[PDB]
């Protein structure tokens, strides 16, 4: 769940709601952090096998 | 890359959905399939 | 097609099988002082290196470690052609 602008502005009002279950949503700088961590040199060698 | 499409149900798979399926899949594979043919070196992988 | 520089890439499974050729190629040169300087000169290729670049401003075929395998291949190409006749 990425919380961003655009056409998902009608969905940001319930991100607080499903986070009360023990689940977490993400801002765009967080799914920035989460995919750039797939480019670490230990994942990079792991993708090659 | 993707297209914003919404309201296209199964009865309304329309031309914006055939163009979004080409953007997101049947020409994403041609994008990965073309970086393959331009590679000649097996020592440089391209992490998709 | 003589380049001015060449990047060697240490890529996947067979690419890590290529850079450990370069790690094992270690020359030892003791100094004039008698002390055995057992030192590492290839800091540039180690267990984290994924690419190394050979640089020569004149051209690679004029650089020393590439000019001499180009000759002895050419001179054996001319010899074995002469020998086959």
């Amino acid at each position: 769940w990425t919380r961003g602008t655009g056409l998902m502005s009608a969905n940001n009002i319930i991100a607080e709601g499903i986070e009360k279950l023990g689940v977490r949503t993400f801002s765009q700088k967080e799914m920035a952090f989460n995919i750039l961590g797939l480019l670490t040199p230990e994942i990079v060698q792991l993708c090659q096998e | 890359a993707a297209i914003p499409e919404n309201g296209n149900g199964l009865d309304n798979i329309d031309s914006k959905s055939e163009f979004a399926h080409r953007i997101m899949l049947t020409n994403l594979l041609r994008l990965l399939g073309a970086v393959k043919s331009k590679k000649t070196t097996d020592t440089r992988p391209a992490q998709c | 097609n003589n380049p001015n520089e060449l990047t060697i890439h240490f890529g996947g499974a067979k690419g890590r099988a290529i850079r450990d050729n370069y790690i094992g190629m270690m020359f030892e040169t003791i100094g004039e002082d008698g002390a055995l300087k057992s030192e590492k000169i290839f800091k540039d290729i180690d267990e984290t290196t994924t690419s190394y670049t050979f640089v020569s401003p004149t051209g690679l075929l004029s650089a020393t470690q590439f000019t001499q395998p180009a000759l002895t291949l050419m001179e054996k190409a001319a010899y074995e052609d002469i020998k086959s006749k």
